[PDB]
């Protein structure tokens, strides 16, 4: 018939096709009860605030200054020298400045062992 | 505006802090998923599902209608990411294993005879331009001092 | 299975409330008032034989309209155009150069006057 | 385009609602509840709004479609959502 | 909340013929495969067995995710159409018009002073909605998104402002 | 003498509506038709130069001001008078005056229509200056001031975030494009020392494998070709004159501009030309491929430009510049009618774009009906109309050569395409049934359109001839061929309008239709924009956060000198200060300095 829709990082499952949507249970039912508990005071408080006639300012967004923090401040307070972060940092760190050295520096003395005795034409390269 | 104790720290040891953490973040207990602590700063943020806003219900009232993101929940890591604009992630109608399969079969097949079309070159049975002036040898840049070798074709 | 039914009374009460937001959210007759300009003659004796409507007047109409477009916009740029080629760009050798025209055998060229000659006899190729 | 009178929309879902062959053409009503005083069913009010999706152009929401039952409610929130003032 | 057996069979059906609408694309071949998609989707009625119902589900989604169009048909105004938040470059709120100069609300006076009018209709009704909505607030804050109606007469419903101010669909 | 001063008030007098816009003195109404009035004006002083043309064929370069004296380097504002120029110029105000006339019909409720008509005129000068560019640098000027535009443009309501992805793609695949132009002036420059066009043909690069490339990664750019094709497509989503008149007449033929103004270079290298033949081939059945499933009114021509695209810089491909430049003016005639006939449609079908609620305007609507008609049957290659002269004389052209062998079956197989979907076009959005909704607002009674459509429409039945005979011929006429291939661009689009006929009348027949694996490919733009979109941007831009931000800058780098040293300070700096005071532990350390000095180092000794 169809084999399956077969999710990736980029191709994400449905929650159509998702079985646990279709597999509901008292102990998860009770459990999206809050969901939209919490999302209710999260839309009541806010639309308080929203709707004030004397609101003249900006409605904070504490989640959005906890990204701000985790994201730009918080990384290295909670960073630690574990072997996995030294061998990312190295492979992106020293790893691509030294490939390039290799690239280039070869071409460079390519370029001056021909030139040394004149295999490059120059003829109308002067603007250098 | 907002004081220190929610704000992101250390990644939970505890139970009791990985609850305190959650209410830091407004979210309850159980879904609560802080990042894996590698080696990495991550803190005790919590892990949201890696998907994007276009995912979310439109029809949804959503506080930013630009973002379809609502007000105080807690937002991805990598909101910038998945917003709208930017990477999408959104479900495809097949499967992403036979996306690239069609896809790569389709350039390789494209690429892979074309250098065997280029080696069979078509064209039809004709002859070199048969051209006077010694195949215009001096109005090509030939250099008109040195005497060129004869060109010439006669008829058939 | 529908709505309960509060919710209803309420979406009533915020429809008559809008209702009246966007039966306030038109304009008076007077609004836009206005405010004053200082206008030109130019436009003043435009509308004094406009009123009549008949086909010549509107015609003229539009041929100042076009000829006083064509000064403003196609003689005033070959004014200082002209100039600025023949007298400044032209003036410096080398700024405009031109295609000599393809001389073919049998013309003549006015300052010398020398015919090129005629090109030989053709194969005589017929159809 | 001119707009569509409070009177307008409601003979357009006139129209619509009286051609539909479930209902008759006699005991239809601007306030008559679908399932019980046509005495339809659930599974009629979905091919009823796509076929209100069609002649208007626009989607009600799904959230929204399952609550839009009553054909003087039907226009209440067409009305809204056009904000189209007569 | 919840999206329960009832309408998750009900959003089923609208996708699905939508999408065959997409397919047939010509009305007479639509509505005939319409009424099929109809009348094989109420065979199985009395299905009481909810277990079974659960699993008629699994057979009617996971080919639908094989039979929607891969060019699935959106109307310009739903999510995915051509004119999706199309307008939004003219939609300015409401609350920019207090801004204007002197000679900008002298511009449309009228309006100006049915606005202030307006202004007047929600600063002396903030103060009763939100009592309003305290005495009737369940413990630990809303349990449902929905908001209370207007319980007494005069008071406007809570939080009402930006839901009646907001900018028309069509604002230009 | 007249043409150096004609040509230039052409550019000239285009520019002086943006001044006046500056200066607000409009008082809106009045200035989209001012504006109309110039680039009108503009079309009919741009005649006198081309009438002038071909009466002797004099090619001038009107160098004027000197910007530059850069050392042997002399950049100058250079404008190349030559045929390419002085004939697209006429071409490309016609067409953009008679949309200009179209723009109002369209957009009457926008309150920034003057905005709008800004932007159009600011377009034509930074595409005009791009046509007649001689030293490279203005190109670049052209080049650039083309792509922001459309930035601006496509991107003209914000509003819709899909219209800014369109606008940052659109931009990012011109952006990859002109790497390979920057690539070009540098090897000019040093190499050829030089940025004019005419010196670098003068110098001879008889072997220019670098430059060459570069610029054909360039023409891949600004044409839409393959690796960077999905922006055409995606930039349907700006208004539709912007989509007629930018990306499918007059941008998107701009980067095949750049390969024919470089063409006496371009033939010296045989290398290059192998993947011109293979970049256009493929890039014709990819677009006509996705053209054929498609749905939005926008989306099968839009295809339909990218595939006459791939078509024409297939002909400078096998030594044919000239020729591309004859496509490039039928071209434009053509499809502006097929987009604009497309946007008339779009305003009196309550904004509705997709071909499965059209149908059965063939009668409502007589006027787009014939245009349409006429205009896909040019761009099928009716013979002895606008589309005949220049594609079924490239396809006698391009199978009768030395080239790639299969890379004369998509011009052949593409040309079978082309013609279906302008039958499927034809068939689903005119012919059948009615399947708009119910309440009909359809007009195109305006005399606006009326007037728009046909300026252009004597111009696509009659044009064809008054380029091909005029013009002095510049390619060698081919005379003696085979019957079948000689014909056979006329019989190619024959099975295209047959096979796509009984297709399309398939939806007639009542039964239902399965999905085929081959129509879902065709339907997601053949998997191209879904993955090349989702991969390639996510991996590269999660390095940016989690390798490049987060890793180095944030931890490593940080971490590596500056805290570290300011660590070591800080690890033992503790008992530097803690001392605990006895006076013991303080006389017995200067015992221990006592003896270091005088006795183990020592000193002395
Ligand atoms: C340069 C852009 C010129 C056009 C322009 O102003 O566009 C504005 C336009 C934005 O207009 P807008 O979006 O309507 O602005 C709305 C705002 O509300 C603001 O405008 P507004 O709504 O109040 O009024 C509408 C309109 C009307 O204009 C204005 O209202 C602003 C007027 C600006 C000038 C103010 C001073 C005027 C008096 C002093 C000068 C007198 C002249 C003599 C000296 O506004 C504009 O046009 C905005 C102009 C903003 C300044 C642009 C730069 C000015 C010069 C510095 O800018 C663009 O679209 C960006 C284009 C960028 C360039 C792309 C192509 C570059 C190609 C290379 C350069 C050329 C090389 C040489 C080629 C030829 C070789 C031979
Ligand atoms: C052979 C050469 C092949 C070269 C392919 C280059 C293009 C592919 C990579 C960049 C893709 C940019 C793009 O268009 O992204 C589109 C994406 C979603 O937009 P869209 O595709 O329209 O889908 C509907 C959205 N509503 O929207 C976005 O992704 C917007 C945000 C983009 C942020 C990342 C920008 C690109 C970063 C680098 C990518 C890799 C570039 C490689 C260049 C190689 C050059 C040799
Ligand atoms: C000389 C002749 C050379 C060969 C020419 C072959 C093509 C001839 C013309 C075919 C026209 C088909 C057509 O117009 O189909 C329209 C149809 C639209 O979609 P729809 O209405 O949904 O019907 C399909 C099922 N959904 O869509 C379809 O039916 C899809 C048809 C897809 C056909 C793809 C053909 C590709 C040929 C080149 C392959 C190259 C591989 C390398
Ligand atoms: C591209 C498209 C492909 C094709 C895609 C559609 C699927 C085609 C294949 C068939 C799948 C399936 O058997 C039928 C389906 O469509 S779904 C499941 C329906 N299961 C029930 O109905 C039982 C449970 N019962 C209820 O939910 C209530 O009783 C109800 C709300 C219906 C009362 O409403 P009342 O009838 O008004």
């Amino acid at each position: 018939s169809f084999p399956k829709y077969k999710p990736s990082r980029l191709a994400t499952l449905p929650a159509t096709l998702d079985p646990a949507e279709y597999d509901i249970s008292p102990e998860t039912r009770k459990a999206q009860a809050e969901r939209l508990a919490i999302r209710s005071r999260l839309k009541r408080e806010y639309l308080l605030q929203y709707n004030d006639p004397n609101r003249l300012g900006v409605i904070e967004d504490p989640a959005l200054i906890r990204w701000t923090y985790a994201r730009s401040a918080n990384i290295y307070p909670n960073f630690r020298p574990t072997p996995k972060t030294s061998l990312l940092g190295a492979l992106f760190g020293i790893g691509p400045l030294f490939f390039w050295y290799y690239v280039f520096k070869t071409d460079r003395d390519k370029k001056e062992k021909l030139i040394q005795e004149g295999k490059l034409d120059q003829t109308f390269n002067i603007s250098y | 505006h907002v004081t220190k104790d929610m704000f992101p720290g250390p990644y939970p040891k505890t139970p009791e802090e990985r609850a305190a953490a959650a209410k830091k973040y407004n979210m309850r207990v159980e879904d609560y998923e802080p990042y894996p602590d590698d080696g990495m700063g991550y803190g005790d943020y919590p892990k949201l599902p890696d998907r994007s806003q276009q995912e979310r219900d439109p029809w949804y009232d959503w506080d930013h209608p630009d973002l379809r993101l609502n007000w105080g929940e807690p937002i991805h890591w990598d909101l910038d990411m998945y917003i709208r604009n930017r990477v999408d992630t959104s479900p495809t109608p097949v499967s992403w294993n036979t996306m690239c399969k069609h896809l790569s079969g389709f350039v390789a097949f494209m690429l892979f005879m074309f250098w065997v079309g280029e080696i069979y070159p078509s064209y039809q049975p004709v002859g070199p331009k048969q051209y006077p002036y010694n195949d215009l040898y001096l109005e090509r840049g030939g250099d008109p001092t040195k005497e060129p070798e004869p060109v010439v074709h006669y008829e058939i | 299975s529908g709505y309960t039914p509060d919710e209803k009374l309420r979406l009533q009460q915020l429809r008559e409330l809008r209702r009246r937001w966007l039966k306030d959210q038109e304009l008076s007759p007077r609004e836009p008032v206005l405010p004053p300009r200082r206008v030109w003659p130019m436009e003043q004796f435009w509308n004094k034989f406009l009123q009549d409507g008949a086909p010549w007047k509107n015609v003229i109409y539009k041929t100042y309209r076009h000829s006083i477009f064509a000064v403003t916009h196609v003689l005033i740029p070959v004014w200082i155009i002209h100039y600025y080629l023949k007298y400044h760009v032209t003036a410096k050798p080398y700024t405009v150069v031109e295609r000599k025209p393809r001389i073919f055998p049998g013309d003549t060229i006015l300052e010398t006057g020398e015919v090129i000659p005629l090109m030989k006899e053709f194969p005589d190729q017929h159809h | 385009a001119p707009p569509l009178t409070l009177e307008a929309i409601k003979d357009r879902v006139l129209y619509v609602l009286k051609l539909y062959d479930k209902i008759d053409p006699e005991k239809l009503s601007v306030n008559s509840h679908f399932m019980k005083d046509l005495g339809l069913d659930s599974l009629d009010q979905v091919e009823i709004i796509m076929a209100m999706e069609d002649e208007f152009g626009f989607e009600i929401p799904d959230i929204d479609a399952e609550k839009l039952m009553c054909p003087q409610e039907i226009v209440d929130y067409i009305a809204d959502k056009k904000d189209v003032y007569e | 909340a919840y999206l329960t057996h009832q309408q998750k069979v009900l959003r089923l059906y609208k996708r699905a013929l939508r999408h065959l609408e997409s397919w047939c694309v010509h009305r007479d071949k639509y509505r005939y495969f319409a009424c099929l998609m109809r009348a094989r989707f109420d065979e199985h009625k009395n299905e009481k067995d909810m277990v079974k119902a659960t699993q008629l589900l699994r057979q009617a989604e996971e080919e639908f995710w094989y039979g929607q169009h891969p060019q699935p048909y959106i109307f310009p105004e739903s999510p995915g159409g051509t004119s999706y938040e199309r307008y939004e470059c003219y939609k300015v709120p409401e609350w920019c018009l207090d801004d204007w100069h002197p000679s900008e609300k002298a511009m449309y006076p009228d309006y100006f002073a049915k606005r202030e009018q307006w202004k007047r209709l929600r600063r002396e009704s903030w103060e009763r909605e939100v009592k309003q909505l305290q005495e009737e607030t369940p413990p630990g804050g809303p349990r449902t998104e929905a908001l209370p109606p207007a319980r007494k007469e005069g008071d406007l419903p809570p939080l009402w402002w930006h839901i009646v101010t907001r900018p028309r669909e069509r604002p230009m | 003498n007249p043409f150096a001063s004609l040509t230039l008030t052409t550019l000239i007098i285009l520019t002086i509506p943006i001044m006046m816009s500056n200066s607000n003195i409009y008082k809106t109404n009045l200035y989209p038709n001012y504006v109309k009035t110039t680039v009108s004006y503009a079309f009919t002083l741009s005649l006198v130069p081309l009438l002038m043309f071909m009466h002797t064929g004099q090619e001038m370069i009107i160098s004027n001001w000197h910007w530059m004296t850069l050392q042997t380097v002399e950049l100058s504002l250079s404008f190349k008078m030559d045929y390419f120029s002085v004939m697209f110029i006429p071409v490309a105000l016609f067409v953009t005056w008679s949309i200009m006339e179209f723009s109002m019909w369209y957009m009457h409720s926008d309150p920034f229509i003057n905005r709008f008509f800004k932007y159009l005129v600011l377009f034509l000068i930074t595409m005009m200056i791009l046509v007649t560019a001689n030293n490279l640098f203005q190109l670049f000027i052209g080049w650039e001031g083309v792509g922001i535009m459309s930035f601006l443009l496509i991107g003209w309501w914000h509003g819709r975030t899909d219209a800014n992805t369109a606008a940052l793609q659109a931009i990012l695949y011109n952006r990859i494009g002109d790497i390979g132009f920057v690539l070009s002036m540098a090897w000019f420059l040093t190499h050829s020392n030089a940025w004019d066009l005419q010196q670098i043909f003068m110098l001879n690069n008889e072997c220019p494998n670098m430059p060459l490339i570069g610029l054909l990664l360039a023409a891949a750019g600004k044409s839409a070709q393959f690796g960077l094709h999905p922006w055409l497509p995606s930039a349907m989503e700006g208004p539709t004159p912007v989509s007629a008149l930018l990306h499918s007449s007059t941008m998107v033929v701009a980067g095949v501009f750049l390969l024919i103004r470089f063409y006496p270079l371009m033939e010296t290298n045989k290398l290059v030309q192998t993947m011109t033949l293979c970049l256009g081939a493929i890039t014709t059945l990819f677009t006509a491929l996705c053209a054929i499933t498609q749905n939005d009114i926008k989306k099968i021509v839009a295809f339909s430009t990218s595939s006459q695209l791939g078509l024409m810089m297939v002909t400078i491909g096998i030594n044919q510049p000239h020729l591309a430049f004859l496509h490039i003016c039928m071209h434009a005639f053509f499809k502006a009618m097929l987009f604009m006939c497309s946007g008339s449609i779009i305003h009196s079908l309550n904004d509705e774009q997709d071909i499965r609620k059209m149908g059965g305007l063939y009668k409502a609507m007589p006027f787009t009906t014939t245009a349409l008609i006429i205009g896909s049957l040019a761009l099928t290659g009716m013979p002895y109309l606008t589309g005949f002269y220049s594609k079924d004389l490239i396809i006698e052209a391009v199978n009768m050569s030395y080239t790639n062998a299969w890379a004369l079956l998509m011009t052949l197989i593409a040309t079978s395409l082309t013609a279906a979907y302008s039958t499927r076009i034809i068939f689903f959005a005119f012919l059948g049934k009615p399947r708009f909704p119910p309440l009909v607002l359809i007009n195109e009674n305006n005399p606006l359109l009326i007037n728009s459509i046909k300026r252009l429409l004597i111009g696509s039945i009659f044009a064809g001839f008054i380029i091909s005979n005029n013009i002095p011929p510049m390619t060698v006429p081919n005379t003696t061929m085979p019957l079948y291939m000689k014909m056979t661009a006329l019989i190619v689009t024959i099975m295209g309008f047959m096979l796509a006929l009984e297709l399309n009348n398939t939806t007639y027949y009542l039964k239902f239709k399965y999905p085929s694996q081959t129509y879902k490919f065709s339907n997601m733009l053949g998997y191209y924009p879904s993955i090349m979109h989702r991969l390639p941007t996510y991996h590269n831009l999660s390095m940016s956060q989690k390798s490049a931000s987060s890793l180095l800058d944030l931890i490593w780098l940080e971490t590596i000198l500056p805290k570290t040293t300011s660590f070591i300070q800080m690890k033992m700096s503790i008992m530097v200060s803690n001392q605990k005071g006895l006076i013991k532990l303080y006389f017995l350390s200067f015992l221990i300095t006592i003896m270091i000095s005088m006795t183990l180092f020592n000193y002395h000794e």
